[PDB]
């Protein structure tokens, strides 16, 4: 195929400036009760997500430092702790993984 | 501007089943009320 | 099909005069002040002519003797110089400097003041307009301390003269758009300041230029801002805030 | 190379009179040499246009493009320079008045086709212009109803007179 | 035409798709948290439900043992799955593996999601909590409910 | 063409033909060079006929700046405020005389399109025509297809 | 490079023209320009009107009190004493008042001898419109006397322009005879009423009230409205013709889109016909007796 | 207390209120800087430098973002309820609230009081000028109640009629028209003396002002203004009036065995724009609010 002429700037404007190709304005942006870093409906907040991801990464680092080599997988449940906090009576058969910081207010 | 909204947005955890049961009973009663149309005011046959 | 971008420069002034060279820099001032003058605590209460002398007048006599020997030194180095008409000279120099700063004058303000207080009076005002004006002077100005240094770095000495001043000024700082921001219009407010003048003695000419101004710690607060200032806290990174 | 957009923030105005309005502020800011396409930057500018700064930041934070974060940082630094230097107290009382895109300096490379021929690879570059004005954002132009069209038609039929004689 | 047909294709065929799903299932059994596209995590949850069901059905069964040995390429995860995740859900049926949606990725901007089992020693994800039972609409609904209860 | 240049109407500046006729031209600033071969016509004009041109109409003031230039020009201002500046570069005495006479005879209106050379202020005398003209009125103005 | 200078000069002139066209500078008065002469302009203005003015009266009328105040303020703020010409300027107030009174009485006399059927309010509004600010400002701008008026403000407010116009009118009255100034103000004011509608210069509110008052003053009963012709009563573009009948006799007729505007137009036509100021009246005789 | 047209009374009321506001804003000399702190939860450790008796909490929220201005109804100042349009005095701490919070009680009370005041304002201008009307008070009903009430005394000639659905529809249309225009709830801590001196007409308003000023030794009431109407209410209110998205009045109930004359008690339900529901819940709340409800004891 080969054009016989040349498209004009008017046709280009009518083709690229149509409301179909323009980005639509979404109305799903709100605020978050906690922290508040501009979230969206049906979507988790990035701030708390990053916080829990960092916490899970630290817990996995501590587990790997306690386990040592690969190919382990204990046959008992696990429970994480923080500064102080003596182990309860119903947490005897569970693996204790203590950290080195205070307990956050969003983890009970 | 005005954002999107539905019916189960601003409801608590103990109000959605209540509203569901209420509207279900309401539509069931409305369907049962229109069971005998001849005894009301029927048009001449 | 083999071309790149040029123009590789930096926006930072590093050191390059004294790196393997035989030409130094002939300055005309210094860094800060030689000795900080300490005004009396009861200056506002005893703002009249004179009062009763305090106990142990040895320190004031020693300061007077130091001022006298500094005056003797600056007279032996350069004769023909008065002291009584020096406060009036400092007053008119300050007045003409404020006037040329109000009229947006630089080629004259550079020689009226020193190389130290010029940025402090031209930085946060370059994009703003001022309506400063002198109305009337109250208490006459007097000299409180006369000192001089003897730095033998490049053979240049200076003579800072701390001369107090108390008068009434009219400040009116607008904005770059034409709206008011800081001071009001014609308001004859009362405020005092301690201004020191420094002159390069070793210079073959030498002009009495305003060095800087020292503010006492017990000075009353300035007038508030006409707008609202917001002071946000630190950026809360994904961790925890303990404060 | 010409640079006249970053210098509009130095236009000093004379002091106004007490019998004059407030006059909104004008903040100009733009970046140079941005690895992006001008069409996508213009699409983002058309998405922004005349809206609030907070709404623009919210729309750009969830915009899955490359220049979205760039425009977000541009708006952030412009608001910062406005509240620090342009004498702006309110952070949410701003709106974008003008927002367009330009074209940057381009280079030339090769493409390597499937024979001895080739193409001219022109490194496309662009910029981004934006202006911040204080005060509340102006409301959009409402569509004219049938009353406006009727009045205009009546005015057009009343304005016509005799023609081609006297 | 794909009416009433799921089985979202991912790899170069059914074998590659099953291998990727098995790898995702092994990673979910090990780390208990994996971020991946919505279709991948959906299929992973759909397979993990039946995996938990088969692990709960019994341990001495050869069918469940072979299925656990096939769907787990790390071996050590089989005793864990049979002695931790099986006695945990002894009171639940098929109510587990909660799915939550995340925004996008900082690489190709793709829709992803994160799923995890119940309980979980790891800190829980920020769940989209509903409004409290003290707002105006909730208080009006509670008042209407109390009124219709006292009137009945 | 007419679709590329603006147009106006044909009208008087302040009704000169009704009351009394006044001179529209006011000042004539001439710029004749001292030495050169491009202002000989203007020099001869100022030498021989500028006195007669000034004495012909007392309502026109003639200014001779005599500035050493290269292109002789003339500024003509009218009552309405229009300023038409033309150049008399290399022209004879008769040409300059005809030009200044045409400038003095005209007014300050534009030399664009005339648009309708005839203009009247009271076009309707015996009543302007309307669609109801030449139509007789029926009894009581009864419209057709009625009963009363 | 391209050798040349004439083409470069023409291009620079074109650039300067584009610069002055895009950024229009504030216009300056004709007095501050080099090619300007006050006495020559005064003589030209005196000779172009086919009259016989005087230099002293024109120099006294072409000034203002604001100009004298500005001059004395400028001479006092600097220090130069000029009391040998400033104290003999003589403001143009009494001459302006005399010219205003003469113009008013001449216009009233003309409207009385030409339109005998004009009431007091009608002739009052006519002489107020003829002496209005807009008409005198337009006449002064077309006569090129604003550049000769010595006063502050370049655009010149309408008050000062009307004042100096009345002042030069009074000067012409004091110089020449009354008939010359009468013919002058006639030819320079009444020529503006050509083609203009009567009520456009009067601007009444209730034409029916004044119409019935004039009819009661003419021993007439009371007018009543009747629908003559009509076209389209249910469409968006209606047309009606209301005819005023007095004692079973038509007097006028007025069209309109509705019935109210049609009756108003009919009343206006009847009132203009009763006053004798119609479109078929005798035109003003611009001749000499 | 004398014969006054139904225009000059509100004229003198609003001009006296404007004079009082001018005196309050001119009582302070210059602009005193205050240090108000933000002890919320979203952005902790934020201190603002505002003015004294000039700055408003809405202007303080404008320094943050547009969300803090779109989702804000009542402010918490040292544990006391504070609206968004009220100048501050001393330096302390501020906290913003919203409808979708943990314990939304003060915001709900303020919204109910604002809706009652708006209903009173829209009903005090929908009667005949020949029939005198009086406004008793606005009793604080709990959120569990069906609809808020507002006692209005009519004329003695109208003690036997019942408003049909047309009057209710007209009242709802007038309420929607009043909500369409943006009119803030301008309040001011007016002294009780001048507060009772401005009225001096309806005895019910004077008695209400006396009862609300007899509880505090400072003798300071809380007056509000909606464009050109002055009413006496308790506590703060809502900032803007465009928050109410759905407004509809139920019916009316008349109590007789309590006072010789006949008094009217109108009810109504309202829902904000942030907590809008569907049509089913709307008609349910409309039908449930038509019942008689009282919580005066
Ligand atoms: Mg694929
Ligand atoms: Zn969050």
């Amino acid at each position: 195929a080969a054009p016989k002429n040349r498209r004009t700037i008017e046709v280009n404007r009518c083709r690229r400036r149509n409301p179909q190709k323009l980005i639509k304005v979404k109305n799903n942006i709100d605020v978050c009760p906690e922290c508040g870093h501009l979230k969206q409906k049906h979507v988790l907040c990035a701030y708390c997500y990053e916080k829990v991801c960092k916490e899970t990464a630290e817990i996995r680092r501590q587990i790997g430092k306690q386990e040592g080599g690969p190919f382990k997988a204990p046959t008992i449940e696990t429970v994480v702790l923080y500064t102080g906090e003596t182990p309860s009576e119903q947490d005897q058969g569970k693996r204790i993984i203590e950290r080195d910081r205070k307990r956050p207010s969003w983890f009970t | 501007g005005k954002s999107g909204t539905w019916w189960d947005e601003h409801l608590s955890e103990e109000n959605v089943p209540f509203i569901k049961q209420l509207v279900s009973d309401e539509d069931k009663a409305q369907l049962a009320s229109k069971l005998c149309p001849l005894k009301d005011e029927p048009w001449p046959i | 099909t083999e071309k790149e971008f040029m123009q590789h420069a930096r926006k930072a002034g590093l050191v390059i005069p004294p790196e393997k060279s035989d030409r130094s820099i002939h300055l005309a001032c210094t860094a800060g002040i030689f000795d900080a003058y300490v005004p009396p605590e009861g200056d506002a209460r005893i703002s009249s002519l004179s009062k009763e002398g305090l106990i142990e007048r040895t320190e004031r006599m020693k300061k007077t003797m130091a001022s006298q020997v500094s005056i003797r030194r600056i007279k032996d180095y350069d004769a023909n110089f008065k002291i009584k008409d020096f406060p009036e000279k400092a007053k008119d120099i300050f007045i003409e400097a404020h006037l040329c700063l109000n009229n947006s004058d630089h080629d004259r303000l550079h020689t009226l003041v020193t190389e130290h207080c010029f940025p402090d009076m031209t930085w946060d005002i370059k994009y703003k307009t001022v309506r400063w004006s002198f109305v009337e002077s109250l208490e006459p100005s007097h000299v409180v301390q006369v000192r001089c240094s003897s730095m033998m770095n490049q053979g240049n000495v200076y003579g800072q003269i701390t001369v107090r001043m108390h008068t009434r000024q009219t400040l009116a700082i607008y904005d770059r758009f034409g709206r008011l921001m800081y001071g009001q219009e014609d308001v004859p407010k009362d405020v005092l300041e301690y201004v020191v003048f420094e002159k390069q003695l070793t210079n073959p000419y030498g002009s009495w230029r305003m060095h800087t101004k020292i503010v006492p710690p017990w000075a009353p607060p300035k007038q508030p801002i006409l707008k609202t200032v917001m002071i946000p806290g630190p950026q809360l990174k994904p961790e925890e805030e303990y404060e | 190379i010409s640079r006249k957009w970053e210098k509009k923030n130095k236009i000093v105005y004379p002091p106004q009179l007490p019998g004059e309005p407030r006059r909104p502020a004008e903040i100009y800011h733009c970046r140079r040499q941005i690895k992006y396409s001008k069409d996508k930057m213009w699409y983002l500018a058309k998405l922004i246009r005349g809206m609030s700064i907070d709404q623009a930041l919210a729309q750009l934070e969830f915009n899955d493009k490359k220049g979205a974060k760039i425009i977000k940082e541009v708006l952030l630094e412009a608001q910062d320079m406005a509240v620090r230097d342009h004498n702006v107290e309110f952070r949410s009382n701003l709106y974008i008045a003008e927002s367009t895109s330009g074209r940057g300096q381009c280079l030339k490379r090769i493409r390597y086709h499937g024979r001895g021929r080739f193409g001219i690879m022109e490194k496309v570059y662009c910029h981004y212009f934006v202006k911040l004005v204080e005060g509340p954002p102006p409301p959009p132009e409402p569509p004219k109803t049938a009353v406006a069209h009727a009045k205009e038609y009546i005015q057009q039929l009343r304005s016509r007179t005799i023609v081609h004689t006297l | 035409i794909s009416h009433g047909r799921v089985f979202r294709r991912m790899g170069l065929g059914p074998e590659s798709r099953i291998h990727l799903l098995r790898n995702l299932l092994t990673g979910l059994v090990r780390h208990e948290r994996i971020e991946a596209p919505w279709a991948r995590v959906d299929e992973m949850r759909g397979y993990a439900e039946k995996l938990i069901d088969y692990g709960k059905l019994g341990d001495t069964n050869e069918r469940a043992m072979r299925m656990a040995d096939f769907w787990l390429t790390e071996k050590d995860l089989i005793p864990k799955l049979f002695q931790v995740l099986a006695p945990r859900y002894k009171d639940q049926t098929g109510g587990y593996t909660r799915m939550l949606q995340i925004p996008n990725r900082s690489l190709d901007r793709a829709k992803m999601a994160v799923i995890e089992y119940k309980g979980n020693c790891l800190p829980p994800l920020p769940l989209p909590r509903r409004d409290s039972h003290l707002t105006l609409l909730n208080q009006l609904l509670q008042g209407l409910r109390q009124d219709l209860r006292q009137s009945q | 063409t007419a679709r590329g240049t603006p147009s106006r109407f044909l009208a008087s500046v302040l009704h000169n033909g009704l009351g009394r006729y006044v001179q529209q031209l006011q000042r004539l600033s001439f710029s004749v060079s001292r030495d050169g071969a491009s202002s000989r016509g203007a020099r001869e004009f100022v030498e021989r006929e500028v006195i007669d041109f000034a004495r012909r109409n007392p309502g026109v003031v003639i200014y001779v700046n005599s500035r050493p230039c290269c292109v002789p020009r003339v500024v003509a201002e009218y009552l309405n405020g229009a300023v038409r500046e033309e150049s008399i570069h290399c022209k004879s005495v008769e040409e300059i005389s005809t030009l200044v006479q045409k400038l003095a005879d005209q007014s300050g209106l534009d030399v664009i399109r005339i648009r309708k050379p005839f203009h009247t202020d009271n076009p309707s005398i015996q009543g302007q025509w309307h669609p109801f003209t030449n139509k007789p009125t029926t009894f009581r103005g009864l419209r057709p297809r009625e009963v009363q | 490079v391209k050798k040349g200078f004439r083409a470069a000069f023409r291009f620079q002139k074109e650039l300067e023209r584009q610069r002055l066209l895009r950024c229009p500078p504030p216009p300056v008065r004709r007095s501050e320009k080099p090619n300007w002469d006050y006495h020559a302009e005064i003589q030209a203005f005196g000779h172009r009107l086919q009259e016989n003015f005087s230099l002293d009266l024109l120099k006294t009328a072409f000034v203002n009190s604001c100009y004298i105040k500005s001059e004395e303020a400028k001479r006092q703020q600097l220090g130069i004493e000029k009391e040998a010409v400033l104290l003999n300027l003589k403001s143009n107030q009494e001459l302006s008042e005399q010219g205003t009174s003469f113009s008013q009485t001449c216009l009233t006399q003309f409207l009385e001898d030409e339109y005998p059927d004009m009431p007091t309010e009608g002739i009052k509004n006519l002489v107020d419109f003829l002496t209005g600010e807009e008409v005198v400002c337009h006449v002064a701008r077309n006569l090129a006397v604003e550049q000769l008026t010595l006063s502050e403000e370049f655009p010149v407010p309408p008050a000062v322009l009307q004042q100096t116009f009345f002042a030069v009118i009074g000067a012409l009255l004091q110089s020449s005879g009354p008939e010359r100034t009468a013919l002058f103000i006639r030819d320079f004011l009444i020529t503006q009423m050509t083609g203009k509608e009567l009520f456009e210069m009067w601007k009444i509110i209730n034409p029916m009230g004044l119409l019935v008052e004039e009819l009661k003053k003419r021993n007439v009963s009371a007018p009543e409205s009747r629908l003559t012709r009509q076209s389209g009563g249910t469409t968006a573009l209606p047309l009606y013709f209301v005819g005023l009948y007095c004692d079973k006799k038509l007097i006028a007729e007025g069209p309109g889109e509705t019935v109210l505007v049609a009756e108003e137009e009919a009343a206006r036509v009847a009132l203009r016909k009763l006053y004798g100021f119609t479109e078929n009246r005798r035109p003003w005789n611009y001749s000499k007796p | 207390a004398s014969q006054l047209s139904p225009t000059e009374l509100t004229e003198m009321r609003n001009d006296l209120f404007n004079k009082e506001k001018a005196r309050q804003l001119s009582l302070t000399p210059r602009t005193e800087k205050i240090e108000v702190k933000h002890v919320g939860k979203t952005d902790p450790g934020t201190v603002f430098v505002m003015n004294k008796n000039i700055s408003t909490p809405y202007s303080c929220a404008m320094h943050l973002s547009e969300w803090y201005c779109r989702k804000s109804i009542l402010a918490l100042v040292d544990g006391q309820p504070w609206d968004m349009y009220k100048p501050l005095t001393k330096s302390c701490e501020i906290k913003f609230l919203t409808f979708k919070d943990c314990d939304p009680g003060e915001v709900n009370k303020a919204y109910w009081r604002s809706c009652a005041m708006m209903m009173g304002c829209v009903i005090e201008r929908a009667f005949k000028d020949e029939y005198m009307v009086n406004l008793v008070r606005a009793p604080e009903v709990p959120v569990i109640s069906g609809a808020f009430c507002y006692d209005v005394v009519l004329d003695s000639k109208l003690d036997e009629w019942m408003p049909t659905k047309e009057n209710l529809r007209s009242f709802t249309k007038d309420a929607h028209a009043l909500i369409y225009k943006d009119l803030p709830f301008e309040t001011l801590e007016v002294e009780a003396k001048v507060a009772l001196e401005i009225f001096q007409h309806s005895k019910y308003k004077v008695d209400f002002i006396e009862e609300k000023a007899s509880q505090n030794p400072e003798r300071i009431v809380k007056l509000h203004r909606i464009g050109d109407f002055i009413d006496v209410s308790e506590g703060p209110l809502i900032p803007r009036t465009s928050i109410c998205f759905q407004y509809e009045v139920s019916a009316v109930h008349n109590l007789q065995p309590t006072q010789p004359s006949l008094i009217r008690r109108f009810q109504g339900v309202s829902l904000p724009v942030h907590l809008r529901a569907h049509f089913t819940i709307w008609d349910k709340l409309l039908e449930r609010s038509r019942k008689m409800v009282t919580e005066d004891q």
